[PDB]
């Protein structure tokens, strides 16, 4: 269960070094 | 992603998607 | 950049309270 | 985003460039 | 919805170049 | 402030206003 | 000082679990 | 090193997410 | 309430000079 | 750690335990 | 406390003197 | 961990190699 900023926090594991798009609507 | 990985449950490999 | 990777990682802590329903976009 | 915010202290303006 | 230490960060966001209080009582 | 900001929903400029 | 701006977040997420309802004072 | 010691808070963030219900060890 | 990666938070302010163990199961 | 510390509430003093 | 805790590792009575 | 993780950018191969 992934929400708020500790989705964004995952969201940064994974991507923080490509780069991301974060959209929640 | 709201959806995916807070609604319903999420990989790590699975939010590779989102990397730009 | 290490410490800039760190720094990163506050950076779109930052950014997600700082623009709401909008999201924000995160690129290096 | 880093350049600008990871090199001095940025501020809220600095950041609400990186909104969508 | 800031609650928790999350209610915190976004205190420190906003004033940590200035300071501030946390009195949650 | 945890009724301003938890209980009720906030805002960043609304907050400006605990800083010291 | 960035790293000590950095740093600050780090203290204030301590402080909060440190201190308890009593709550804290964070000064630069 | 204090640097060191928050890039020891990230990593342990990261080995939560990373490990699942495995958990992780964290060692200096 | 500490749960998720706030218990880990929390392990980490006090243990985190010594090392710790984190085994959820 | 768990039960203790998510379902049953906590301490920092507590948690020294787990320290390795 | 930026003085004292950013400089060297604080410990936890370090940080107690800034709880209220 | 801090020595391999700390001094360059880890990857989430360094980093699986903490699991238990
Ligand atoms: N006005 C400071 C806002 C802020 C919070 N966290 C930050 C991290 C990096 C930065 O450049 C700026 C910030
Ligand atoms: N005993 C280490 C407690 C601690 C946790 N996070 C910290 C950040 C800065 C510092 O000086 C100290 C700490
Ligand atoms: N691939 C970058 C993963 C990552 C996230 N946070 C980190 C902190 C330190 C490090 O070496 C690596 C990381
Ligand atoms: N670093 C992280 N993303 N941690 C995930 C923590 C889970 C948290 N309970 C949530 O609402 O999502
Ligand atoms: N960096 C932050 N303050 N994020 C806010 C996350 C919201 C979180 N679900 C809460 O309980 O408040
Ligand atoms: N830095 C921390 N460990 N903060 C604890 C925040 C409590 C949070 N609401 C939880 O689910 O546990
Ligand atoms: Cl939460
Ligand atoms: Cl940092
Ligand atoms: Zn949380
Ligand atoms: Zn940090």
């Amino acid at each position: 269960h992934l929400c708020g900023s500790h989705l964004v926090e995952a969201l940064y594991l994974v991507c923080g070094e490509r780069g991301f798009f974060y959209t929640p609507k | 992603i709201v959806e995916q990985c807070c609604t319903s449950i999420c990989s790590l490999y699975q939010l590779e998607n989102y990397c730009n």
